[PDB]
RNA sequence: CCGGGCACUCUAACGGGACUGCCCGCGAAAGCGGGAGGAAGGAGGGGACGACGUCUGGUCAGCAUGGCCCUUACGGCCUGGGCGACACACGUGCUACAAUGCCCACUACAAAGCGAUGCCACCCGGCAACGGGGAGCUAAUCGCAAAAAGGUGGGCCCAGUUCGGAUUGGGGUCUGCAACCCGACCCCAUGAAGCCGGAAUCGCUAGUAAUCGCGGAUCAGCCAUGCCGCGGUGAAUACG
RNA sequence: CAAGGAGGUAAAAAUGAA
């Protein structure tokens, strides 16, 4: 029906935000934005930047996602949910910059170093 | 209920009661009720008798078990008693049969540590 | 564990069969334990090599699955000190 | 050699009810790093709390934590190979960390069944003055307190 | 010590490759075999013109190979020989298109693995080491050089006691990347062992 | 046995479980790797001539 | 139980299939 | 209706020859699409540094081996009489072939 | 006597003759060596000057250690006219 | 899935993007602290890069090479044995002692790589390993793979116990000329020690430790619980 | 504000290699 841009990235996740200005809070993708989350707690901190704005439903959510798990497609949603009420709402910046709601958050898994056992974790050792 | 030469197993689910017996552990004991046709999650407390008597009658005839099996199984081990093979002398030395390493560990076989020290 | 094939080594039985013939003598030797126990030429010994010499092993019915060198241990051990 | 101060560290408020502390407490349920079964359990507890007392677990929880707060503990230090034990004053920051970390050993501690219900009962026990984490606080004070002879080594 | 080889550490961005071909793989290590054997089949028979480098080519049986050279005098005009077999040898165990070319290295003192291949000569001829170090440096930072550093390291002048002689004018930053640094390196045979020979020289970059 | 060993290594009868790899360069017969026909040793010093296409550092 | 054969944790540690863990549907 | 890809260790020798085929057909009468970036398929490979026996800190290679795709529409021989024999790779794998 | 190997040189060069274990020109050295320590009834025997014979300190303290050639020795622990564990090691 | 379109996502090639440049304060300067500035900052987070030299360090068994030695043999071929031996001692690890746990069923969410002298969809037999077929794939096309922890449901009820899986009997399968010494799985039956570790000792400061599975190299097969990588969920604390 | 001269000083921790 209708479109506002739509790019949140959290630790290889990818997702796609749209909102269609309706009073219908809906979901996206697989099943409900419960359901495709239940029994997550925290599945339902990606819809915090519509609290921080005058939302409680004023648009029909439409979120495709892809790649990591739960958690980080869920923080990507709460990027690319931030990124379309900034977009059409050029003032909404002013909210999305003090809390923070917008940033791709570079945390992202460090490699596998040689000699270590993972990452960081030394072998352990004795000298006798 | 004595089942075959035992009757310990009370208030304990009835496929998990009777692993308590040498000659069932798990597969053949849902395998016994479903042929018997009894359900697995009863009481085990002495429930309907005719229950337990079918139970019986096929449990501990159709397979060997118990007492007897053991005897069977200690048999097989006094196979490679005679003139035997390799793997009998690993049953002689008390050393473990699949050829496995016993330079450190093997420790279920040959027992609990007795230090040499030299 | 074979199930199709089931072999003994050509040569062991080539040496084994045209010797069975209305009877024979026992001095037979080896090199494989690789073959089978063979039933027929039961009482007979078979001298199989342990990697040092050839141990007179024989057969009385019994035995099957285990081909030959498990009755040729290639080690000694004996004992540890004691 | 802490050139740098190393800055306190900052959480994610939780759901429902935003908190600067809940989360943190969660954090300490937390094992193998799943949040999900670690905040189930607090919440679940939450639910328990409702049951045996008529009170808002948001309360009962800031309460417990208010009572075991450890305010003196004893602190080793110097001259003598390290031989004295100097009762020093403990920071916000540290009461903080000792209260949220007691409280959930000590729930642990309990013999019941079900971790949520020991989490649930350790919290109105300590709410009320009387969980083992409260020994425990109580414990640490007591310690401090027969140190006074040399506290005026303070630093 | 312990450092990386400069060209190594170059390869893709200063100093390309020197054996560039594409395959996949059931092809792949054949045709390194058969690289890796021209290699070795020239630098038998063509050290007399001391060779800097051997590029080979390839595209379907097409084969090129660049031979580099100080002095190209053992190629003699045409119909002169030191040729005409000589490129057509290669295709003894190849039968491919045997295309053997041959560059002109202007300055061999400008030449990594010419001016260690001198100085591992000068071994081998009982001369003052220390001497021909220097010397070769100098005569490196002679011909327009922006830095230089020659290695030869143990058994020096024969005697029971493996040494490391050193000398480097000029600048010599390994460890940048924009350095366009030729590495060359020798070895002298000799009655009493062998020895190596480092060789390196810069110019500038960016 | 070197000389002889890097025979049987491109000999290969008798069974067909009997044949085994070998660095070509070297004599090497472990760590070979199947894609270059070179142990470790090798392709690590060709690699590092340039000689390898293709072939380069790894940093990421 | 990570080292039992019998079990479809077991069965994936060790990485083979069988009865206690089938071929997916 | 013609397919062409073409594989290459190098990527900027790729990135250029086969953009000398994306000039050679359009300027010959014919739709192009332009240089379709087929991912790479990187082959690595981990050695021990050195000859003797220091497992800890190695040294790894990689062998990046690109993909790069283009399709141009009706194959008229006035485009095909171009891109029939004016070949110039350096060893650049090309495949040809219409489905 | 002689009744244990820690070298494996060592041992072949005395038992069998094998001398394929240790240098060729001390083979000789080696051998009235190993002689005089299979022959020697207690360590005082062992003395003789061009054996620069000594026991070990800290670790290796039981052992003794008489010199073949230039930075080679070949180390043992003495006991009860017996020698045991025969090295063939650096002295370094 | 088609028509069509490629703006999103992605793919991979060149670029832009902060240089504490801008504000307040400190200062002689360098710089330090603080603040809107933006995805980002006062080397943004990780790699590759290891000075002169030290350890008569390491490696003559990857290779090269001075010297010493062996040559009907210290060389060469073969079958078999051995490297897998076991009264013991130490290192690095794996799996655990359980209920923030175990079993069964259902149901989602990855990345990085490997494959047509192979990966093998889908059917058929089989409790199963696997065998019979047999389509597609020179592979962002087909296949390896369903990721697992998670979620929902249900069952055990704290007990050496549905914890734990060692060891042992039996029955099978697959590679291989052949698996007794000495192969990996599958199935039935056994079900040990262990209820959390003495003196001591290790790792890690942010996607980090922990925990979860996934790929690859070698490789007929595999003794891999290893090594090199990949992503999933995701702490605690730093006064000093 | 810028210090001269004054005085209470570590612990329990020993050895050395060929
Ligand atoms: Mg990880
Ligand atoms: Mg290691
Ligand atoms: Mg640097
Ligand atoms: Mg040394
Ligand atoms: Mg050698
Ligand atoms: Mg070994
Ligand atoms: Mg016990
Ligand atoms: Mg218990
Ligand atoms: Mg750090
Ligand atoms: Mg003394
Ligand atoms: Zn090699």
């Amino acid at each position: 029906m209708e479109q506002y841009y739509g790019t949140g990235r959290r630790k290889e996740a990818v997702a796609r935000v749209f909102l269609r200005p309706g009073n219908g809070k809906v979901t996206v993708n697989g099943q409900d934005f419960n359901e495709y989350f239940q029994g997550l707690v925290r599945a339902v901190a990606a819809l915090e930047p519509l609290r921080a704005v005058d939302a409680l439903g004023h648009f029909d959510a439409y979120i495709t996602v892809r790649g990591g798990g739960k958690s980080g497609q869920i923080d990507a949603i709460k990027l690319g949910i931030a990124r379309a009420l900034v977009q059409y709402n050029p003032d909404y910046r002013a909210k999305l910059k003090p809390l923070g709601f917008l940033t791709r958050d570079a945390r992202v898994v460090e490699r596998k170093k040689y000699g270590k056992h993972k990452a960081r974790r030394a072998p352990q050792y004795s000298k006798r | 209920a004595r089942i075959a030469g035992v009757e310990i197993p009370r208030n304990k689910r009835v496929d998990v009661a009777l692993t308590y017996i040498y000659g069932i552990g798990k597969a053949r004991a849902k395998e016994a009720l479903e042929k018997t046709g009894i359900n697995p999650a009863t009481r085990v407390k002495d429930l309907t008798e005719a229950e337990v008597v079918r139970l019986r009658e096929y449990v501990e005839n159709t397979w060997k078990l118990e007492g007897e099996l053991r005897a069977e199984v200690a048999a097989n081990i006094k196979r490679l008693m005679d003139i035997g093979c390799y793997r009998g002398l690993r049953h002689r030395r008390g050393l473990p049969v699949r050829g496995q390493r016993t330079r450190t560990n093997a420790r279920t076989r040959k027992g609990p540590r007795k230090t040499v020290a030299g | 564990s074979l199930k199709k094939g089931v072999f003994v080594d050509d040569h062991l039985l080539e040496k084994v069969l045209e010797l069975n013939a209305k009877g024979e003598k026992r001095l037979i030797k080896t090199w494989s334990r690789r073959s089978t126990i063979v039933p027929e030429m039961v009482g007979h010994t078979i001298a199989v090599y342990n990697g040092k010499q050839h141990v007179p092993v024989y057969i009385t019915e019994n035995m099957v699955g285990h081909k030959l060198g498990e009755f040729a241990p290639t080690r000694t051990y004996r004992g540890h000190g004691k | 050699a802490r050139r740098r101060r190393a800055e306190v560290r900052q959480l994610q408020p939780d759901l429902v009810y935003g908190d600067v502390l809940v989360t943190a407490f969660i954090n300490k349920i937390m094992r193998d790093g799943k949040k999900n079964l670690a905040a189930r359990i607090f919440y679940d507890a939450c639910k328990i709390i409702q049951e045996k007392t008529g009170q808002e677990p948001l309360k009962v929880f800031k309460q417990a934590v208010e009572n075991v707060k450890p305010r003196m503990e004893v602190r080793s230090r110097r001259v003598g190979g390290a031989n004295y034990q100097v009762p020093m004053e403990v920071s916000p920051r540290r009461q903080q960390s000792l209260a949220l970390r007691w409280l959930v050993q000590a729930a642990n501690q309990r013999p019941e069944r079900r971790a949520a219900v020991r989490i649930a009962h350790e919290l109105m026990d300590a709410a009320e003055g009387k969980g083992g984490a409260v020994k425990k606080k109580e414990d640490v004070e007591r310690m401090a307190e027969a140190n006074r002879a040399y506290a005026h080594y303070r630093w | 010590g312990n450092k990386i080889h400069p060209i190594g550490f170059r390869l893709g961005i200063t100093r390309d490759w020197e054996s560039r071909w594409y395959a996949g793989k059931k092809q792949y290590r054949h045709l390194l075999l058969e690289d890796q054997r021209i290699r070795g089949l020239l630098e038998k028979e063509l050290y007399s013109a001391g060779l800097a480098r051997v590029d080979i080519e390839r595209a379907a049986d097409n084969v090129a190979v660049t031979v580099h050279v100080a002095k190209p005098g053992v190629v003699i005009g045409r119909g002169g020989e030191r040729i005409r077999v000589l490129r057509e040898e290669l295709a003894k165990l190849t039968g491919k298109n045997v295309a053997l070319n041959v560059q002109e290295v202007q300055n061999p003192n400008l030449s990594a693995p010419l001016v260690a291949q001198r100085v591992a000569e000068q071994i081998e001829r009982r001369f003052a080491v220390r001497r021909a170090i220097k010397q070769a440096v100098q005569r490196v930072m002679e011909s327009g050089a922006k830095g230089a550093k020659v290695i030869v390291s143990g058994r020096i002048g024969g005697a029971e006691q493996a040494r490391t002689e050193w000398a480097a004018q000029g600048r010599v930053p390994l460890h940048t990347l924009r350095a366009n640094i030729d590495y060359g390196f020798a070895l002298a045979r000799t009655t009493y062992g062998v020895l190596g020979v480092k060789a390196y020289i810069f110019l500038g970059e960016v | 046995a070197r000389k002889a060993l890097i025979e049987k290594a491109k000999r290969t009868p008798k069974f067909k479980v009997r044949a085994y790899t070998r660095c070509v360069r070297c004599g090497r017969a472990r760590s070979v790797y199947r894609f270059f026909g070179l142990c470790r040793i090798c392709l690590r010093e060709l690699a590092h001539k340039g000689q390898l296409p293709g072939v380069r550092k790894a940093s990421w | 139980g990570k080292g039992d054969r019998r079990t479809r944790r077991g069965k994936i540690w060790r990485g083979t299939y069988g009865k206690y863990r089938p071929r997916k549907k | 209706k013609i397919r062409i890809k073409l594989r290459g260790f190098d990527h900027k020798t790729l990135d250029a020859s086969a953009q000398k085929i994306v000039e050679a057909a359009r300027r010959s009468g014919a739709q192009v699409s332009g240089p379709i970036p087929l991912p790479t398929r990187v082959r690595r490979f981990t050695v021990i540094r050195g000859p003797f026996k220091h497992k800890d800190s190695r040294e790894h290679f990689e062998l990046r081996t690109h993909n790069r795709l283009v399709d141009i529409i009706n194959p008229n021989r006035k485009t095909i009489e171009q891109l029939m024999t004016l070949d110039l790779p350096t060893g650049v794998e090309i495949e040809i072939k219409t489905v | 006597g002689i009744k244990s190997f820690k070298h494996k040189g060592l041992k072949l060069l005395f038992e069998k003759g094998v001398t394929s274990g240790v240098p060729a020109q001390d083979v000789d050295r080696i051998n009235d060596r190993l002689q005089a320590i299979d022959t020697a009834t207690e360590i005082g025997e062992l003395n003789r000057q061009i054996y620069k014979l000594h026991p070990l300190k800290g670790d290796r303290e039981g052992y003794w250690s008489i010199t073949v050639r230039a930075n080679w020795r070949i180390t043992f622990q003495f006991i009860n006219g017996d020698a045991y564990i025969l090295n063939y090691e650096d002295y370094h």
